[PDB]
RNA sequence: GUAUGUAUUUAUUUUAGAACUAGUUACUAACAUUUUUUUUUUAAAAAAUAAUUAUAUAG
């Protein structure tokens, strides 16, 4: 409740204390692509981005804000989200071929990879925090799909 | 944060040589001063020293034949101790000759400065390492890692800005899309007056000066193969 | 106003102290490049009787 | 500190992992202002001397 992440197409991520106006840590890099979504970890010591470059990278959440490499999905098109088991093990993304991925937060492997109905791509993947091993995704085909 | 080091003349350990080798290999032997920085406690003169004396391969050091060494009585009597020159008329390093002139005729405290440094052996070292020679290593292997200026790695880093910024553009015209909202791509501008823009011509086109043979059947097969492929592009999408 | 005036603050008439050394901040960042650059922070005059 | 470059669209073109921890190096930053002469012994002894500073730097 006291900091916050924003994130821009100028390929920086910044930190922001709640009214200061100042950024407290300026994340950028040379080879470093924008990302269009962030999220935190429920244990509360990372908070991952979706990056450009088909990846996903994660930081601290305590001080000295420094930088796994979740990779093995293609979504570089369209800027897709990403959500967390809630007991902290699992992180589950989205695709532009209409598949979710989710990998082992332990220890970055590709667990399953679990394709959907309808031919258009998947952006919003959502966990349900309270029924274990419960995700939903759902893109630009329309309909609301229910993966276990 | 390091006092200063006003003396810098010192005994050559293993890391010192290496570097000063792999220095030379790409910095090449007639930069001295751009060798030595690399490897801080040493000084570009006793750089040239302990490359001219001592690790340069072409350099001689076997044992003395015997004709060498009678050649090595001969010339040091004719020549009263003028080192140089004798060691230039045998294609030896000084001090080995005068060490092996001095084991013919024979037939340091602590605290004192060895003037000889260059020209005497190394000094392998202790099995982990000291801390500032990690970070003499560390250095080391960054300044021979690079091969850029400063326009070039500019290049490098807006070649990847522009990729980025294409990307985002094409992912707000997709939104649009599936939104219903048809946004065209706008272009670049131009920079000039006379500016070209290479999808609305043929730029220079150059015919390909027809010949006795007939092409008119071939002219409709590719016309018709090209304009099928821009259909199918337009439907599905390549 | 040394420390042998020092009550002179003291007396009935109006006086203030002014006082700059906040009035410019600034905060040093990384820019694309290798060297950093400064960007200038809200500030405040101190002036007090 | 310049040079120089880059950013700023609305008036609608038809359909092997998990956690804890602190300092050492480099580099960069127009960003920031605790006396003089000695002597002597192994801390103490001697001798000595005098109304208060710049906003100025660029290829």
């Amino acid at each position: 409740g006291s900091k916050f992440i924003s994130s821009s197409e100028d390929k920086t991520v910044r930190i922001w204390e709640n009214q200061i106006n100042v950024p407290i840590k300026q994340i950028s890099d040379t080879a470093q692509h924008s990302m269009p979504f962030l999220n935190v970890h429920p244990s509360q010591n990372y908070f991952c981005a979706q990056s450009m470059d088909n990846r996903i990278y994660s930081f601290s959440l305590k001080p000295k804000y420094k930088r796994k490499i979740f990779k093995g999905h293609s979504s570089a098109g369209y800027g897709i989200s990403l959500a967390f088991s809630g007991d902290g093990r699992y992180i589950c993304s989205g695709d532009s071929k209409s598949r979710l991925f989710t990998w082992d937060w332990n220890t970055s492997r590709l667990l399953n990879n679990i394709k959907i109905p309808g031919n258009k791509p998947i952006t919003q993947v959502d966990w349900h925090p309270q029924e274990t091993s419960k995700v939903i995704c759902s893109g630009a085909a329309g309909k609301i799909y229910v993966c276990d | 944060p390091p006092v200063p080091i006003y003396v810098k003349g010192g005994v050559w350990t293993n890391v010192e040589d290496q570097i000063l080798k792999a220095a030379v290999q790409k910095y090449g032997t007639h930069q001295w001063s751009k060798v030595a920085s690399l490897l801080q406690k040493k000084t570009a003169r006793q750089s040239e020293l302990r490359w001219n004396e001592y690790l340069n391969p072409k350099l001689n050091f076997t044992e003395f034949s015997k004709e060498e060494d009678a050649q090595l009585l001969d010339l040091a009597r004719e020549l009263p101790n003028q080192w140089r020159t004798i060691a230039d008329m045998m294609a030896r390093p000084a001090q080995v000759c005068v060490e092996r002139y001095n084991r013919l005729l024979e037939s340091l405290k602590a605290g004192d400065i060895n003037p000889n440094a260059e020209t005497q052996m190394a000094r392998p070292d202790n099995g982990d390492l000291e801390d500032e020679e990690k970070e003499m290593l560390a250095e080391a292997r960054a300044r021979l890692l690079n091969t850029q200026g400063k326009k070039a790695t500019r290049k490098i880093r807006e070649r990847m800005l522009e990729e980025s910024k294409r990307i985002a553009e094409l992912q707000k015209r997709r939104e649009l899309k599936q939104a219903g909202i048809n946004v065209a791509i706008k272009k670049p501008k131009k920079k000039y007056g006379t500016d070209i823009d290479y999808n609305e011509d043929i730029v220079y086109e150059q015919a390909p000066m027809p010949g006795i043979y007939d092409t008119s059947t071939e002219d409709r097969q590719i016309k018709k193969k090209f304009e099928q492929f821009e259909r199918k592009v337009n439907r599905k999408g390549l | 106003l040394n420390s042998s005036n020092y009550a002179e603050l003291f007396n009935n008439d109006i006086k203030l102290f002014v006082d700059d050394t906040n009035v410019y901040r600034v905060t040093v960042h990384k820019t694309f490049e290798g060297n950093v650059a400064t960007k200038a922070i809200n500030g405040c005059i101190f002036t007090l009787n």
